[PDB]
């Protein structure tokens, strides 16, 4: 029911043999001549392998359609990949804190196993 | 790596091994132009501004405002002719959409429990493992204390 | 949430054996103490 | 985006698993002091 490159909702959806997953005509053909392979899989795939298989009701103040349409769509997209860029940044940043946190946990535990276990050594010796 | 979660049944430790781990970190310490604009636009917060002009204009203007007049009427009869084919089938159109919409949101959430299944399933799973084991240390516990005084009630 | 409890599966799973192995070779070595402390205590009524 | 949070998740997962840890480790090492030391001292 959509499309697995652009999250559309397709009006010529078609389907690849090597991995069943249905992508829009155009955004498949596209990534084929950039690298001839299957976008998900990375497996090799070719224009002729694929195999192909909806109503909008334009709202009634449908001027508009070239002005005030055609420029929500375009701030649309330029904001959300900006903001999605924002995204992509501070979850790098955050796994940096996440990594060093745990390397930080295992120098800890690496630590206390040498302190317990000898605390426990020390009990057993302690009798004799 | 092993800490039993469903065994182990406070706030104030992991406030305290917080206050370890952090210790341990004070040591420690392809497109063309479209996306040059695109940045730009989304950076300074500023959409390209498109043609006010067919919405206002003014009568008795010159030869430009007789241009201006004549996109009014022909836009209009376009406007005319594009409210005709809505109307002619009308609310049909927009109600077989609306069961196209219906199809799409069921299949969500029938995903939400594929997921919700095999993500209480995978810790069902794990619950069993945290209940063997944490007898086992139990058992093993008991026996440790049992050396301990009978080590010493010997000597 | 999935794949993090898919991942907290396999990880834990490895480290259970890990503690187990710990506190049963830590188990036998106090079964040891407990093994000779009787022998000497034995030996208290050989001298008698 | 999807790919960096899975690492994310399972980090921040595992490092409060791995938390607890220490936590469980610091009251152990603890009791094996007083025990030890009121054993000594007698």
């Amino acid at each position: 029911m959509l499309c697995a490159i652009s999250g559309k909702v397709p009006r010529r959806p078609v389907l690849s043999p090597k991995s069943r997953t249905i992508f829009e005509k155009s955004l498949l053909e596209q990534y084929v001549k950039d690298t001839g392979n299957d976008p998900i899989t990375n497996e090799p795939l070719s224009i002729e392998e694929i195999v192909e298989i909806a109503q909008q009701a334009s709202l009634t103040e449908s001027i508009p359609n070239l002005l005030t349409s055609l420029q929500n769509e375009w701030d649309a997209i330029m904001l959300e990949n900006f903001k999605l860029r924002s995204t992509l940044d501070s979850l790098t940043k955050k796994l940096s804190t996440v990594m060093y946190e745990r390397d930080a946990a295992k120098l800890v535990a690496a630590q206390l196993l040498m302190e317990k276990n000898e605390d426990s050594k020390d009990l057993p010796k302690s009798s004799q | 790596m092993d800490g039993l979660s469903f065994v182990d049944k406070p706030d104030g430790y992991k406030n305290e091994i917080d206050q370890l781990v952090k210790k341990e970190f004070a040591n420690i310490k392809a497109d063309n132009s479209v996306s040059t604009l695109t940045n730009a636009l989304y950076t300074e917060y500023l959409k390209q501004r498109n043609n006010k002009k067919r919405r206002t204009p003014d009568f008795n203007d010159d030869d430009d405002t007789l241009f201006l007049e004549e996109y009014r009427r022909k836009y209009p009869r376009i406007d005319t002719s594009r409210y005709i084919p809505n109307e002619s089938s009308e609310v049909s159109l927009l109600g077989i959409v609306d069961s196209y919409l219906k199809h799409q949101e069921i299949v969500l959430d029938t995903l939400l429990p594929q997921t919700v299944s095999n993500q209480w399933r995978i810790n069902n799973d794990y619950i069993r493992q945290t209940c063997t084991i944490v007898e086992e240390m139990n058992i093993q516990q008991r026996k440790q204390i049992n050396d301990l005084e009978i080590y010493r009630k010997r000597l | 949430m999935c794949s993090t409890l898919c991942h907290h599966s396999l990880p834990a799973l490895i480290e259970g054996q890990r503690k187990y192995y710990a506190d049963y070779y830590a188990y036998r070595q106090e079964i040891r103490s407990l093994e000779g402390r009787r022998k000497r205590l034995q030996a208290m009524l050989n001298s008698s | 985006l999807d790919s960096l949070t899975k690492k994310l998740s399972t980090v921040m997962y595992e490092r409060d698993a791995a938390k607890l840890v220490a936590a469980q480790l610091l009251m152990e090492k603890n009791e094996d002091s007083k025990d030890l030391p009121k054993s000594s001292q007698q």
